[PDB]
């Protein structure tokens, strides 16, 4: 970033929303903001820094405000090297040849599978509507999905340009993914898709053919592309995906710098457990949009949890909100518990309390996102912090029940907590969360 | 003759001994005995001695014991002289072992001891007295824990507890204060050129996969809790631990702090993520930072200098970023030229930014941090030949925070950084 | 464009578990998992089945229905598992030695392990409890009784690495698992301690920690990635040992798998959720660099074996 | 100060310093030797601060004897040749060698005043 700082006007005019040119240079160095934000940049420096700063992998935005999803923007091959930026999305595959009962069942499955895990809403993102040969039934299917009310983004999978020219205006205003560009129709697809700046799906036979097709499409002047790795088998598809990502990153080649779409329903032949295995594989192996034959809770529970874990920033652990977290509606005569702001620890303790089916007032002090032991070591989950959080949160609503449960890891805090909370009854609990229910039954 | 050591199964004390007993607060009216603090003179000392001078497992109590107390409180001097003998025992290991005393005593329920050296006070409740606790059990516990924890560096341990008013002060003057003064003198007089090996710590690689800390006498571990002597003690006590010796061989640049052996060690420890480092520079292959650093130093080009910010500072900085943004940009084990994460003891070091003219480039610093650092900073800048109070040339957040105002202040005050060569 | 030619100087060592025609080999690869387009993958990752030395009372209803007439006798349970499902190996977990639970003497568990190891031909993995002090004595007696079968002993942590290493590799010619808690540096430290003790890389495997999907899973994934990159890319000799992951130990214990359909009607079939959790955790750890996975449900073993065959074949 | 001021008269074009230096360890007074011998004294036996360990190794025959190598150089002998050959022969025969003066300096230049020299030149007992 200091390098781009040399090219900056150094006026510190605050016209870009950043107080100093160094701040702007560091913001564009991280890739958060493009360089076009500076009005006073010299033209030549702009023309050079456009190429110098351009990300090695392009981010593609699909969907409207509620269903907006970004795919791409990756910089490393392993999450420990640097965070993984944009998480993969899931599509449910509807087909023209499918009967009404199956379509209704899949619509209901998409609608029902929707929950929240640690503040994030897990639900199906995309509806991949494929063309099987009947244009009228395909239009009827896409209209039916649009009329059902499911909150999903649209991905039209149609090889025929003639059918797509009629299918696109039905969902054109929703910013869909247009798929079906080949070596013999990419000319007819770019002109159809470049007007509204919609994402264009590119497919071919093999990495070399795909590379040539993408080169031709880029020569046409279109960069809002989503690549489809080929492969007649699971092994070939895995090889193609891995090689596309490694060429983009290790090779520093921007021809393959686009998110990949993988049709897992076709590779797995509609096998639920094989779909789960391949989805877990491609969550870690550069698959950006995974298409599945169906979506239920058996699929969603592992896949969404693993996706939430993997695409967590290594330097920014997930945290829960602070203050009072009422569990099991714990009004009047309920034990008070305290734990650490860590998302994982809070999830574990909340699940254990829910299993016990007993009211509990849980108070979450500020801890820096560290765990029980390492937050005390850092100096956040101290007795003073717990006492201050108890004083300020508003736990004084209760009158009689005054037991305050403390993690067994921090046993030193008992004296300090009793000193700072003479009224409260500090009770050191066990060392593990499995214990929570049996000690609370006591 | 066979170097055979027999380990003690349990501590011979009536009072139960467990690690969960730390931090217990025990009532004032139950305080049978209280030594140290503003009331009495108490001290502790762990000193290396030759095998002849210390006899193994000899607990000597001199003066009245706690039994003689017949009033609700107790008030008598307490002096704990611990002599340790061993083949690998060194004076530099004395400050480490002594620290563990704080912990070794706190694991005993009924007694609470806190403090450093002669600043320690110990409070013993009457429940331990009823159980049968005496002053000899202090020696029993200290001997057992010294032979447990430091059994690889300590062969014999002798603990003497002194309660007489005369012998407690006589032994403190003869033994305690000279040890403290020589320890402080060694801490202050150690420089990079005097030593022949640095140390490398990778304890923060659990969250910063590429970070390697290079600890030198004049460059502290940026967590602030690891020093050169601490690294040496950790390497001796835990050879397979995070602190490993780095020979200072194959010098390339003495001013910028470039060594071929240091580069090789950093490359190996970081698993090849970091290739070349410079110890004394922030613009040429700087050292990485993890995220435990107390202070962040960032280059200010318009001032031709550097600004600093601690984690307790929440307002903006002349760089235009807060501490959170600087920490996000700097930490994570990534080499970011122009930004550095470091501790509070590294500011007033003669190796601080030695590759860019030294610490004379510090132009902005928070007011509380400036007040904390001023004495040592002024000493080092006087080594630079600057004025008696160099910290006055350093701008504060109250004086000026906008970059233009900071430069105006520097021009008014004649800050030396404005008269140096360009920083980058 | 240039094909990505990722050449690694390092190579994972091979460790052999079991005796006879059923003995398996772990490790031997010089590329990332399933990277058949980059070079040589040494041995196919192995899938083992978990059984208990006592009746499984906390297991889900379908699992107890599968082993209704064999779970009471560990010998019969192991024979049934080897006959009907024929896994790569069987992990006998000595739950009865848990000090928290119905604590049992090491002699009883050693006798059970000896009875089991003389009835099956597949390699056996004997896993202890979470208590290090109990584990040391238990593995002493287990390795003494099960001599001559080249079993694998799990959870040789730094606290008791000397005891399990001596009673295992050194005395009775067994293999051991050096376990470290989700840290590359801790894995290096335990490997270096084992090497300094007198145990080379051909005589133990590594356990860098395991976790269910969504419960500290990214730490396991990052540890596996870092260990694999250091062992292969950086040619780090202290990490060139195969990795074994017990997946069913944590995957089947989570709420997403344990809860029945009565507790969470919207979630659906309990068996499907259990199998899905096992499959997801196993697939992730296999893709990140593990060499053997322990599973519980037979359907999970079938799915994971098919997954491995599809990726490698 | 006279020596320092003469540095201005240095002619660097006439300077040739061979890059040949050798590490040496010295300082073995009788007191230092006794302090070193204290390491091999069993504490439960003693006594400390005596030459008794040296007397023991000499009496037992682990060391055959002790030899002092002293004296100057002489143009009649190839310089340092006799010192080095005598010292190497003696230590190879498990005779511990004490050196003084120009002989000691010949040993220092050659590299015999090193701990490593024990495994390079000495016999088994020494
Ligand atoms: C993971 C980890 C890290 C990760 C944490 C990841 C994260 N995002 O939180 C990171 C790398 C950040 C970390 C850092 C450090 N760590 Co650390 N860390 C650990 C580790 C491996 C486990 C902690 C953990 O994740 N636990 C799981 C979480 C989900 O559970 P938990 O919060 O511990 O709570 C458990 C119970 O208490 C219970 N529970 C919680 N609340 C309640 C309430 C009640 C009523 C009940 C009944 C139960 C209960 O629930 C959990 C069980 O399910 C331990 C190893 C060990 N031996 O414990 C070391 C360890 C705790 N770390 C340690 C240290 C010292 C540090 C550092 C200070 C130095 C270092 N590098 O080692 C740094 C931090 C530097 C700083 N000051 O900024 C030490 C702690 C020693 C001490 N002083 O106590 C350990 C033991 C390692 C070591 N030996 O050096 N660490
Ligand atoms: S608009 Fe450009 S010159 Fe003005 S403050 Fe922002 S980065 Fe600096
Ligand atoms: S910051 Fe401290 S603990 Fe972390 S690696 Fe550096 S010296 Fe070690
Ligand atoms: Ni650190
Ligand atoms: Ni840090």
């Amino acid at each position: 970033g200091l390098n781009i700082f040399k090219l900056t006007p150094k006026k510190n005019c605050k016209d870009c929303g950043f107080p100093t040119c160094l701040a702007f240079s560091m913001k564009v160095a991280a890739g958060a903001v493009e360089i076009g934000k500076c009005p006073h940049m010299s033209d030549e420096a702009m023309e050079k820094l456009a190429e110098a700063t351009a990300p090695i992998m392009k981010t593609i935005t699909i969907g409207k405000g509620d269903n907006e999803y970004k795919l791409g923007g990756e910089t490393v091959l392993f999450r420990h090297e640097k965070t993984f930026v944009n998480r993969n999305r899931f599509a449910v595959a509807f087909s023209d040849s499918m009967d009404d009962a199956e379509v209704d069942a899949k619509i209901q499955h998409i609608k029902d599978v929707d929950y929240v895990r640690i503040g994030e809403q897990m639900k199906t993102e995309f509806a991949a509507i494929k063309y099987a040969g009947n244009k009228d039934k395909y239009l009827a299917l896409i209209n039916k999905i649009k009329a059902s009310g499911v909150k999903v983004a649209y991905a039209l999978v149609c090889e025929d340009v003639a059918v797509m020219k009629e299918a696109l205006p039905l969902v054109k205003d929703e910013n869909p993914l247009v798929y079906g560009a080949n070596k013999d129709n990419f000319k007819e697809m770019v002109e159809l898709v470049k007007g509204d700046k919609l994402a264009l799906g590119v497919k071919a036979d093999g990495l070399e053919a795909l590379y040539g097709l993408v080169e031709e499409i880029q020569k046409l002047g279109y960069k809002n592309l989503v690549l489809d790795p080929g492969g007649k088998s699971i092994k070939e598809a895995f090889e193609n995906t891995v090689q596309i990502r490694r060429i983009n990153i290790e090779g520093q080649d921007r021809t393959f710098g686009y998110p990949s779409i993988i049709f897992l329903d076709e590779l797995t032949k509609a096998d639920k457990f094989m779909e789960v295995a391949l989805s877990t594989l491609f969550t870690l192996k550069y698959g950006s949009l995974l298409v599945l034959s169906d979506m239920d809770y058996s699929r969603a529970l592992p896949l969404y949890s693993i996706r939430q874990n993997v695409f967590t920033d290594p330097q920014k652990p997930m945290t829960v909100d602070l203050g009072i977290h009422g569990i099991n509606n714990p009004d009047e005569n309920s034990p008070v518990l305290c734990t650490v702001d860590f998302a994982l620890t809070y999830f574990l303790v909340s699940g254990e309390v829910e299993r016990s089916k007993v009211p509990v007032w849980m108070v979450i002090p500020d801890a820096g996102g560290y765990s029980v032991l390492t937050s005390w070591a850092a100096g956040k989950f101290t007795g003073a912090a717990i006492a201050d959080e108890i004083k300020k949160c508003g736990i004084a609503e209760k009158t009689k029940n005054r037991t305050l449960l403390i993690p067994g890891k921090v046993a030193v805090l008992k004296g300090e907590l009793e000193e700072l909370l003479p009224d409260w009854n500090i009770v050191i609990s066990s060392t593990e969360a499995m214990f929570i229910p049996k000690l609370l039954k006591e | 003759a066979r170097n055979i050591k027999i380990k003690i199964t349990e501590i011979p004390i009536p009072v139960s001994f467990a690690a969960a007993f730390e931090g217990e607060r025990i009532r004032k009216n139950d305080m049978l005995a209280e030594f140290g603090g503003n009331k009495t003179k108490a001290w502790e000392l762990v000193m290396c001695a030759d095998q002849g001078e210390v006899e193994d497992h000899k607990i000597e109590v001199i003066g009245p014991d706690i039994d003689t107390i017949d009033k609700a409180p107790g008030r008598m001097p307490l002096g704990m002289l611990i002599k340790v003998s061993g083949t690998n025992m060194q004076k530099d290991f004395e400050p480490v072992l002594e620290r563990r005393l704080h912990y070794f005593l706190n694991y005993i329920e009924g007694v609470m001891h806190v403090g450093q050296r002669n600043l320690t006070w110990v409070r013993i409740g009457k429940e331990a007295f009823e159980k049968g606790f005496r002053l000899k059990h202090f020696g029993e516990v200290i001997y057992a824990k010294m032979l447990d924890e430091f059994g690889s560096v300590v062969d014999k341990c002798e603990v003497t507890i002194i309660t007489d008013p005369g012998k407690a002060e006589e032994l403190e003057g003869k033994y305690a204060v000279p040890r403290y003064k020589e320890r402080d003198a060694r801490l202050e007089s150690l420089v990079d050129e005097k030593v022949d090996t640095f140390y490398s710590c990778n304890l923060c690689q659990s969250f910063a996969p590429a970070h390697v800390c290079i600890v030198t006498p004049e460059r502290l571990g940026l967590c602030g809790a690891v020093s050169w002597l601490d690294a040496k003690a950790t390497l001796e006590l835990n050879p397979t631990g995070p602190c490993q010796a780095v020979p200072k061989e194959g010098v390339v640049d003495e001013n910028l702090g470039i060594w071929e052996k240091v580069n090789e060690t950093v490359s190996k420890i970081s698993q090849g993520a970091v290739t070349s480092v410079t110890l004394y520079s922030i613009l040429q292959d700087p050292m990485t930072s993890c995220g435990c650093f107390e202070c962040i130093t960032g280059i200010m080009p318009e001032a031709n200098g550097v600004v600093m910010v601690n984690r307790e500072f929440g307002a903006t900085t002349p760089l235009g970023m807060t501490f959170g943004e600087l920490a996000s940009m700097t930490g994570g084990g990534v080499q970011t030229p122009g930004f550095m994460g470091h501790g509070r003891q590294f500011i007033a070091s003669k190796k601080f930014m030695k590759g860019e003219g030294g610490l004379g480039r510090i132009v902005w610093m928070p007011k509380e941090l400036k007040d904390f650092v001023a004495e040592k900073l002024n000493k080092t800048a006087k080594e630079l030949y600057n004025i008696d109070n160099f910290a006055d040339m350093i701008c504060d957040e109250t004086i000026a925070t906008e970059s233009e105002e900071v430069v105006k202040f520097l021009e008014e005050k004649g800050h030396p950084a404005l008269k140096m060569d360009p920083i980058m | 464009f240039k094909k990505p030619t990722q050449k690694f100087s390092g190579k994972i060592g091979e460790v052999e578990i079991g005796t006879g025609e059923k003995a398996l080999k772990l490790g031997g690869e010089s590329v990332l998992p399933f990277y058949t387009f980059d070079g040589d993958t040494g041995n196919t990752p192995k899938v083992g089945m978990e059984i208990l030395d006592v009746y499984p009372e906390d297991w889900i209803d379908p699992l107890k229905d599968i082993y209704k007439d064999v779970a009471k006798d560990p010998v019969k349970w192991a024979q049934f598992v080897e006959e009907k499902y024929s896994p790569d190996f069987i992990c006998l977990r000595l739950i009865s030695a848990d000090p928290n639970g119905t604590d049992a003497a090491p002699e009883d568990c050693a006798k059970t392990a000896k009875a089991v190891v003389e009835a099956i031909k597949t390699p056996l993995v004997v896993a202890g409890t979470g208590n290090h002090e109990k584990d040391a004595k238990l593995f002493e007696k287990v390795a003494q009784e099960t001599e001559g079968h080249n079993i694998l002993l799990m959870s040789a942590v730094e606290d008791n690495y000397k005891s399990v290493g001596a009673a295992g590799v050194m005395a009775y010619n067994d293999k051991v698992v050096a376990e470290s808690s989700v840290d590359i540096n801790l894995a290096k430290q335990i490997n270096i301690l084992m090497n300094q003790l007198g145990i080379d890389n051909t005589k133990f495997v590594d356990n860098v920690g395991c976790a269910a999907g969504g419960y500290g899973y990214e730490y396991v994934i990052s540890t596996l990635d870092r260990v694999k990159l250091a062992a292969l890319g950086q040619d780090d000799k202290t990490l060139q040992v195969p990795i074994i992951s017990p997946v069913s130990f944590e995957a089947c214990k989570v709420k997403e798998a344990m809860d029945s359909e009565e507790d969470s009607p919207q979630w659906g079939s309990q068996e499907d959720r259990t199998v899905s959790m096992e499959v997801a955790t196993a697939s992730g750890v296999l893709a990140s660099g593990t060499d053997a996975v322990i599973l519980r449900h037979p359907k999970s073993v079938e799915v994971i074996r098919n997954f491995i065959k599809e990726l490698l074949g | 100060k006279e020596a320092i001021l003469n540095f201005k008269n240095r002619d660097q074009s006439k300077v040739m310093i061979p890059e040949l230096k050798c590490k040496a360890i010295l300082g073995y007074s009788v007191e230092e030797i006794i302090n070193k011998l204290d390491k091999v004294v069993n504490t439960q036996i003693g006594p400390m601060q005596t030459v008794k360990p040296l007397a023991d190794v000499l009496v037992s025959g682990v060391l055959r004897g002790a030899a002092a190598v002293v004296g100057c150089n002489n143009p009649k002998v190839v310089q340092d040749s006799a010192h080095i050959e005598t010292i190497k022969g003696l230590i190879k025969n498990d005779v511990i060698v004490v050196v003084t003066g120009c002989a000691a300096q010949a040993a220092a230049k050659y590299g015999l005043l090193q701990k490593e020299a024990a495994e390079k030149y000495a016999g088994p007992g020494l």
